[PDB]
């Protein structure tokens, strides 16, 4: 689907998208993400979900889960 | 023309070239042989701006209106050779040109020291902006590899060129010597409030009062603070925030890209990464 | 080589000296000064004493409790982990409430230690000014201090208190952190369409830039006629000696004008206070009269134009 | 009540116009205030017209302001007329703008570097009425600080190295504590001369004072004092004037050019 | 007792004495008004 | 140690302690009917 | 080295050399230790060795 | 007697500390007692 | 505990170490209390208990 | 009671107390109108 | 004495104080006895 | 240990050691509660037990 | 004695300081048992 | 090594080797700990042993 149907992303100049792509001789790939819970909290507080430096954010006090 | 104290200090001689030549004045200007230098500089520059206005940037987007002005370094494909003058070289013309007017308004000053007898104080001051602007256009460029990184002559064009330098390390903020050079210009904002207040709270003092006296200047600021710096220390502080300022904005802008191509949040993963934590 | 008299190269002690007897109904002044060394090379060496009043105290009290239940917050959002608060320190904040309380008091974890923490700090600023403006006036001296602080007060207060108010909601409001603030300056920018185009902005930059110069010029010029007694400036402006007439007389060759010892400080003074009212101004501005402001200054005519060498599809116009 | 004032205008546009308007103002002020010290200006318009037109631009003066000194020593008008004085000089050229030539000997001239006003006949004051620098011999409870030279009995070498005296006391500050003055000790006419501190460069090593200013023969001419225990603000310039005029005047190469 | 005034200026321990009741009631009545359970500013 | 002699100490002493009382009271007398309102534990 | 070396104190103050020196050993040691506890090679705590007998939940893989 | 307190009064302010700190410390045993018999912690 | 301890009071002023432990136990019991904010299980006033 | 007045200057006191009685009723009209239940700026 | 105010001239400036306590307090009752008739709080 | 360590008293001050002495045992034990109380096996008040 | 004390006015702050840490001591080490016995470490 | 080496406190100050050497040691204890906490082979209070009687 995704060399047939994506053609305006992944079919530009003809790169293509194999297994390999993404494994690259792992089977499970290198870089998957999970929705963060972030940093542990005291059972009464309410997470904000930032002022914590990540790396996912590029070492910034931003918003570190921006994938969910 | 002249102040009503001004006559008794127009002496001859203290000139560093020129000698009898161009040793007089032009109205309340004294110009010397670096006054010409740096007039005449400074007129083929207004000239050579006034003329790539009316060039423009292309025969449809030429226009006169003064926020929309600008002058254009050449492209990164030149590298660090002389450009055509249509394409770039009158940026750098004019970069030469005002240069050179720089350094004949701080060569003038030394000349006027020298014959009224005072320190050289203010020329080496105004030695530091011409060292950030000179680092701004000239070892930036050099470093990177191109004449092209330089900034545009424009009144509003210089500012996106300035945001879009910023933003090629996705935030300048956590910068370093940013953050210092930030901090020396607002403690000298706040300095520069408190002489001004002091010294005129002391010379216009409530109605029916006389002037107050240099105990009066000290026991307020330890009443205030608990700590007084003096009359002298005050401009020594004055002068040394000025310069740090500046010092490290020239810093900070000569490390990004020369010596830091990636974001600057990254660069404190050296403290993110010790074993102590 | 000749002394530039940027360091004092032999000190003479005196001793102690309390300070202006003040009127009656006043407290004695707290502590008995001492003398450092290193400090006397640039500037005075002697620390102390201070007056201490009620006015200072309730400041105090007030700002303490602000400042501890900043570093309470910062603390609980590591979950008690002292290391870990070291570690993280610059990048933690107590930051303000969610935009879907309008301005209503949400719970503690989610706002409210936000609320209390600027009540308090505010209170403490104001309390500050009144005590600069009582010892201002315990001397016979002016009020031109507390007349640049309320400047600096009111740019304050529209950064954290009006504007948010204007707006109807305390989510447009300055956290409390290193990082975190940075971060606030960074998206108002961002949302609001490039600062760079009000012209507010300009006219804050333009001050604080002359501010700077300003400063450098007179500190190098009062330095340079130091050797003729230039730097006790009352002196000069009550009787003028050499000094300042040299100071006038080199800037009057140099740029064709001149100041006089008693009016430079006039400059350094409105510089400065523009640099503030200003910049209040234009946060004002910004939400309330005008959304975008790089359309703004399309419409006035002020953003350059570029020729067209890269372009993108717009892919909500097809 | 909307940000639309018409189809053009807008809160933000008038705002910065009154902002102008303002800083005009504000520009007028200061300028005005500028202009205490040394207006009306002298100039070859007034003289030539026979005093009758007055130089001095835009805009105009402003009225006197007052200013009342401490312990009764008097009222000072900011704005004020003061006498035409006849320099002590000579045109180098009859164009105007041309340089004057100090006639005589340079040094002993009141012209160019060494010259200066005639202020107050009288010693600066403080808090309590005592003068206000006064020798070492008089404010005894005054010190030097601990593990510093202590300057008295140092050499003092002219512009050429050559030794012009020794240290004999130390002229202070009672209001604020630091050195304004070092009293030398002339051996060449048996008279006491005063020296400020900032011609002066403190060689801490081997115990020296260098004089980069004049020579060591010109220590002969220094204005004296008219008691030897007080300075007054007249006596103070003098002093400081004669030591500038020999950044200038000392020798036969300050005078320029280097080409 | 009543020696400790020999030892406590009672001027600044007065008016210590009073900011620090003002900021802890302000503080209680906050810390009230944050809770929904004793919000008295409401419909109930 | 402040200017306070045996006398000028008691008497402040003893209108301390008055007024501290009136306060306390009234205090327990807002917390008693804070109480029949609404109760917190 | 020469044996009239000892001369070399004529010049030198032995306090502000001994101070210097005990000041710069700690720091040059503090300096090595950290800078191999920084690489995967030679960290002695972290090696695996000997064993773990820690036992090592869901987990993040973003970090 | 580097305060510049005498040996007296020295004496007479440590027997009244020493009471008031007993004094504060039996009302905070009272305040964890109740608190204890509240909801336990332990 | 010793019989001699009074002589304490011969070395530290006591007037400045009564504000310090004054501020001292403010800070810890204001400390104290918020901790118990701080979590569900010790909040008295959000608790919901008594009778909701 | 009365002697208070020794203690404080009446000039300072009544100023203070004014101040505090004008932040005090700025702060609870304020509260009162963020709260929505007691608002008054709607008609009715 | 610490502000050099006379006792008598203190009588005078408590009674007035006092007046004018009560004439403020009575306004403040009055005006909350208005404000609990037009909308209850408890 | 030799009995004569009691002239460690001369030549330090007494009071300094004794103020630098209680300062830091304070430190000292606030950080150890809360690195404790930042742990899940040795958080006694959300410990759950007793229930 | 750069301090100043005499020498048996420092030689009896030895006493007093020892005969206090042993018991500040004391009491940390039932504290320890206790916890220990509430739940082990180690 | 050498029994000539209590010459060394006739040149430098006891007073001050006393407080740099407490100092320093308490630092480097301090250091130590830490660097022991943040590893998770070496923290002994959160290795769960022995056993874990909370959930998490
Ligand atoms: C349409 C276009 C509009 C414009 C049209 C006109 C254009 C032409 C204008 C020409 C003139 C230009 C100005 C030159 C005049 C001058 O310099 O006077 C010399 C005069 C020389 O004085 P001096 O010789 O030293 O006098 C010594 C005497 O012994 C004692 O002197 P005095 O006591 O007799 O002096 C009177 C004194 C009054 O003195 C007294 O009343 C007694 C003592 C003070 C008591 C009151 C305390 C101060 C009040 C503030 C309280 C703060 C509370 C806590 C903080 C709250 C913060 C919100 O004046 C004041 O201080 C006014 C109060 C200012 C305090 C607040 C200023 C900063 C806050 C800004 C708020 C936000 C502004 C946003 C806009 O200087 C002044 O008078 C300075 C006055 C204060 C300066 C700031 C005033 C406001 C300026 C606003 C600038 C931005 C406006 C933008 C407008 C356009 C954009 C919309
Ligand atoms: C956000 C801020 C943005 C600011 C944007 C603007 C910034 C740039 C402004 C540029 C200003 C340029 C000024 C040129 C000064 C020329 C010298 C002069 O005569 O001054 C006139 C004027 C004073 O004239 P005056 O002393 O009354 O006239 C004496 C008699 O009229 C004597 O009568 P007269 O018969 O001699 O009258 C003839 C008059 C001619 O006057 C004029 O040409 C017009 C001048 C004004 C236009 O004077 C001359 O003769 C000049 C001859 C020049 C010869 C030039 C060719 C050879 C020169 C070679 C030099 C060496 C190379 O000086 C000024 O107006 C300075 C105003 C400064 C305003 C600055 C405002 C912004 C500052 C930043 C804000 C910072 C915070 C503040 C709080
Ligand atoms: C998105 C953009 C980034 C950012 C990207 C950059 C970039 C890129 C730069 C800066 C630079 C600066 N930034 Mg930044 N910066 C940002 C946000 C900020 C914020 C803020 C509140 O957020 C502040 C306070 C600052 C502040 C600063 C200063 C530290 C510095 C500018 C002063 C200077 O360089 O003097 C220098 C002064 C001069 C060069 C003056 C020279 C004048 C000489 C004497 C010539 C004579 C003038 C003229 C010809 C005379 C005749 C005129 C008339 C005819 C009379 N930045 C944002 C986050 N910033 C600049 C810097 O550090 O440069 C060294 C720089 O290049
Ligand atoms: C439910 C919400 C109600 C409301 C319920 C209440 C209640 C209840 C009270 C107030 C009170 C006040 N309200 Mg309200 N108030 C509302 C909305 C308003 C609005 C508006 C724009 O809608 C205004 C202008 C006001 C105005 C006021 C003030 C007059 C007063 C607080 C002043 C203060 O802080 O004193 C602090 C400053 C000082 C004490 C300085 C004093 C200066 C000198 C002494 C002035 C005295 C003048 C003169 C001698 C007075 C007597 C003469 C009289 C004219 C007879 N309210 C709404 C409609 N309001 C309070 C009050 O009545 O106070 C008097 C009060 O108890
Ligand atoms: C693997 C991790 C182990 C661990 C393994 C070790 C090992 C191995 C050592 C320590 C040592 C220490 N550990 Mg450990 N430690 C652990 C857990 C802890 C915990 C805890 C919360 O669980 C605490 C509070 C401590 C605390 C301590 C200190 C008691 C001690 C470092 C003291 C210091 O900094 O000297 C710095 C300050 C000074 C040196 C001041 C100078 C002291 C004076 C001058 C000399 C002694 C006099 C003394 C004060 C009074 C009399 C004592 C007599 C000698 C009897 N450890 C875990 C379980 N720990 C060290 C030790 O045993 O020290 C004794 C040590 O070698
Ligand atoms: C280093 C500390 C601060 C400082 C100090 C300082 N500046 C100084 C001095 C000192 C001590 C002087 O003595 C000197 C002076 O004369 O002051 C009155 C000066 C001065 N600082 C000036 C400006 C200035 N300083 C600035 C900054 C600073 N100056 C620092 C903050 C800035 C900023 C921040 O932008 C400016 C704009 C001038 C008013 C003056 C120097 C005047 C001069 O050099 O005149 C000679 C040149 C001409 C008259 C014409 C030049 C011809 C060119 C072709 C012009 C265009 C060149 C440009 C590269 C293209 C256009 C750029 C676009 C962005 C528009
Ligand atoms: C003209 C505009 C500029 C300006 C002006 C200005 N600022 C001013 C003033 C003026 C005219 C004052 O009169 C006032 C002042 O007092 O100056 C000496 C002040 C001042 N500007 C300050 C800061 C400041 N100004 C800034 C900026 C500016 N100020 C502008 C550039 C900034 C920036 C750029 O961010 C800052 C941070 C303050 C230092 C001071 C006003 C202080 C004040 O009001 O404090 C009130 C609150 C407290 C004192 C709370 C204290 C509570 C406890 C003591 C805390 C205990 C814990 C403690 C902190 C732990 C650490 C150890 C401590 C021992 C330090
Ligand atoms: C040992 O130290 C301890 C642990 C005791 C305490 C340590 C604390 C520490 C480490 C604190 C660190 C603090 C830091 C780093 C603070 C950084 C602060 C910064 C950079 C702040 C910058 C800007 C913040 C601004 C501008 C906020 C302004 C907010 C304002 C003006 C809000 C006013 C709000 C009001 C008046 C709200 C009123 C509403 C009511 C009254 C209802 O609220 C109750
Ligand atoms: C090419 C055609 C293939 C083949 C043969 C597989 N994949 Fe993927 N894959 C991707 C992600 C995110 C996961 C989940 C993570 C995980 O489960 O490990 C997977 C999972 C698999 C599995 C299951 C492995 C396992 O855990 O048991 C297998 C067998 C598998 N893949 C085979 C991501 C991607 C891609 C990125 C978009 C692409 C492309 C592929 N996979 C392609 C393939
Ligand atoms: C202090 C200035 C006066 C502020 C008056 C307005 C207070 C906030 C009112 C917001 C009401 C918004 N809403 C949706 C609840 O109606
Ligand atoms: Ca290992
Ligand atoms: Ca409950
Ligand atoms: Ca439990
Ligand atoms: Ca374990
Ligand atoms: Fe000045
Ligand atoms: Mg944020």
């Amino acid at each position: 689907a995704a060399n047939s149907d994506w053609k305006q992303h992944v079919a530009v100049n003809g790169t293509g998208v194999t297994c390999y792509t993404c494994h690259r001789g792992n089977p499970v790939p290198k870089y998957v993400w999970v929705t963060d819970p972030g940093p542990n909290q005291p059972s009464g507080v309410k997470p904000t979900g930032q002022n914590y430096a990540s790396s996912t954010v590029a070492y910034a006090a931003l918003p570190f889960d921006p994938y969910t | 023309a002249m102040l009503s104290f001004e006559r008794k200090y127009r002496v001859r001689g203290g000139t560093l070239i020129g000698g009898d030549l161009f040793d007089f004045w032009v109205g309340p200007f004294y110009v010397g042989f670096f006054g010409v230098t740096g007039f005449f500089f400074a007129l083929l520059g207004v000239l050579l701006i006034v003329w790539g206005a009316t060039i423009g940037p292309n025969a449809e987007l030429q226009t006169y209106n003064i926020w929309q002005i600008s002058i254009a370094p050449p492209d990164l494909s030149y590298g660090l050779g002389m450009a055509p003058l249509t394409e770039g070289g009158l940026w750098q013309i004019i970069t030469i040109c005002a240069i050179g007017a720089f350094v004949s308004w701080a060569l003038r000053e030394v000349e006027i020291c020298r014959k009224l007898g005072i320190g050289f104080h203010i020329p080496f001051a105004f030695a530091f902006a011409i060292g950030a602007y000179l680092v701004l256009v000239v070892v930036r460029p050099i470093l990177m590899g191109a004449w092209g990184h330089g900034f545009p002559y424009g009144i509003l064009s210089h500012l996106d060129w300035v945001s879009n330098v910023g933003y090629q390390f996705l935030h300048f903020h956590y910068n370093p010597a940013h953050m210092l050079a930030i901090t020396f210009f607002f403690t000298n904002c706040l300095a520069l409030s408190m002489h001004g207040s002091l010294i005129l709270s002391v010379t216009n003092p409530q109605k029916g009062e006389e002037v107050k006296t240099s105990e009066h200047e000290n026991t307020f600021f330890r009443d205030i603070v608990g700590y007084s710096i003096g009359a002298l220390a005050i401009h020594r502080l004055g002068l040394f925030l000025a310069l740090s300022a500046v010092f490290w904005s020239a810093v900070c802008i000569v490390i990004s890209g020369p010596f830091w191509t990636r974001g600057w949040p990254e660069w404190w993963n050296w403290w993110l990464e010790l074993p102590l934590w | 080589p000749e002394y530039q008299n940027i360091f004092t190269a032999v000190q003479v002690r005196a001793p102690a000296y309390p300070g202006v007897p003040l009127p009656k109904g006043h407290l004695p002044r707290i502590g008995r000064p001492i003398f450092s060394y290193w400090l006397g090379k640039i500037g005075d060496a002697q620390i102390g004493p201070i007056y201490l009043g009620f006015t200072g105290t309730l400041s105090i009290i007030f700002g303490f409790i602000a400042i501890f239940i900043i570093g309470f917050n910062m603390l609980a959002s590591v979950d008690w982990n002292i290391i870990q608060f070291v570690k993280h320190f610059f990048w933690l904040g107590l930051e303000p409430p969610a935009p879907q309380y309008g301005l209503s008091i949400p719970p503690l974890s989610e706002g409210g230690w936000w609320l209390m923490a600027g009540f308090f700090l505010t209170m403490s600023i104001i309390l500050w000014w009144v005590r600069t403006y009582k010892r201002a006036e315990a001397l016979g001296m002016s009020q031109h201090l507390s007349w640049a602080f309320a400047a600096a007060i009111f740019f304050y207060l529209s950064l954290g208190f009006i504007r948010p108010v204007m707006m109807g909601s305390w989510a447009e409001a300055v956290p409390f952190g290193i990082f975190p603030h940075l971060d606030w300056t960074a998206a108002f920018s961002i949302r609001y369409g490039n600062l760079y185009y009000n012209p507010f902005h300009m006219l804050s930059i333009a001050f604080l830039y002359g501010s700077a110069l300003l400063f450098a010029m007179h500190g190098a010029t009062i330095l340079a006629v130091s050797r003729f007694g230039g730097d006790r400036e009352i002196d000069q402006i009550t009787d003028r000696g050499t000094a300042a007439e040299r100071a006038a007389i080199f800037w009057r060759w140099t740029m064709g004008f001149n100041a006089s010892m008693e009016s430079i400080h006039r400059w350094a003074w409105w510089c400065a206070v523009l640099t503030v009212i200003t910049a209040g101004i234009g946060i004002l501005l910004t939400g309330t009269v005008v959304e975008n402001w790089y359309l703004w200054a399309i419409k006035h005519g002020v953003a350059p134009a570029y020729p067209e060498v890269v372009t993108a599809v717009d892919p909500y116009a097809t | 009540m909307s940000a639309a004032i018409t189809e053009y205008m807008d809160v933000a546009q008038l705002t910065i116009w009154a902002f102008w308007f303002f800083f005009a103002g504000l520009i007028i002020y200061l300028r005005r205030e500028d202009k205490r010290e040394g207006y009306p200006l002298d100039s070859d318009r007034t003289e030539r017209s026979g005093g009758r037109v007055k130089v001095v631009g835009f805009p105009d003066l402003a009225d006197p302001k007052t200013f009342v000194l401490p312990h009764n020593a008097g009222t000072v008008m900011a704005p004020r007329v003061e006498a035409p004085t006849s320099i002590n000089a000579t045109p180098v050229a009859p164009f105007p703008g041309a340089p004057f030539e100090p006639n005589g000997d340079p040094m002993l001239s009141g012209f160019g570097p060494a010259a200066s006003p005639d202020r107050a006949k009288h010693c600066d004051l403080t808090f309590e009425g005592l003068p206000k620098i006064v020798p070492m011999r008089v404010a005894t409870d005054f010190s030097i600080a601990d593990k510093d030279p202590d300057p008295r009995g140092m050499t003092v070498v002219g512009l050429d190295g050559e030794v012009a005296g020794t240290i004999s006391d130390i002229w202070v500050d009672r209001s604020e504590p630091q050195i304004r003055y070092l009293e030398v000790d002339v051996s060449a006419t048996k008279k006491k001369v005063l020296l400020p501190i900032g011609f002066s460069r403190f060689d801490k090593k081997a115990g020296k004072v260098k004089v980069a200013a004049i020579k060591a023969a010109h220590f002969a001419n220094v204005p004296a004092l008219s008691k030897p225990d007080q300075i007054t603000l007249y006596e103070e310039d003098k002093v400081c004037a004669y030591y500038a005029g020999g950044k200038l005047y000392a020798t036969a190469e300050r005078a320029g050019p280097l080409l | 007792m009543h020696k400790i005034w020999q030892i406590f200026d009672p001027r600044r321990t007065l008016v210590a004495l009073f900011g620090f009741l003002f900021v802890l009631g302000l503080l209680i009545h906050f810390i009230l008004l944050s809770s929904p359970a004793f919000n008295w500013l409401s419909g109930s | 140690m402040t200017g306070l002699t045996e006398q000028e100490a008691q008497e402040f002493h003893g209108i301390f302690v008055q007024s501290m009382t009136a306060f306390f009271g009234i205090v327990v007398i807002a917390h008693i009917l804070a109480w029949l309102w609404r109760p917190w534990l | 080295m020469s044996p009239d070396l000892w001369k070399i104190w004529l010049l030198i103050d032995p306090r502000r050399v001994l101070i210097a020196v005990f000041a710069f050993l700690t720091i040059l040691g503090l300096a090595i230790h950290m800078i191999l506890l920084s690489t995967t090679e030679f960290n002695w705590l972290e090696d695996g060795i000997p064993a773990a007998k820690v036992q090592q939940t869901p987990v993040v893989p973003q970090r | 007697s580097m305060t510049g307190l005498t040996e007296d009064e020295a004496k007479e302010f440590h027997g009244i500390f020493t009471q008031s700190m007993t004094m504060f410390f039996g009302i905070v045993i009272i305040a964890h007692i109740l608190a204890w018999l509240w909801r336990p912690w332990l």
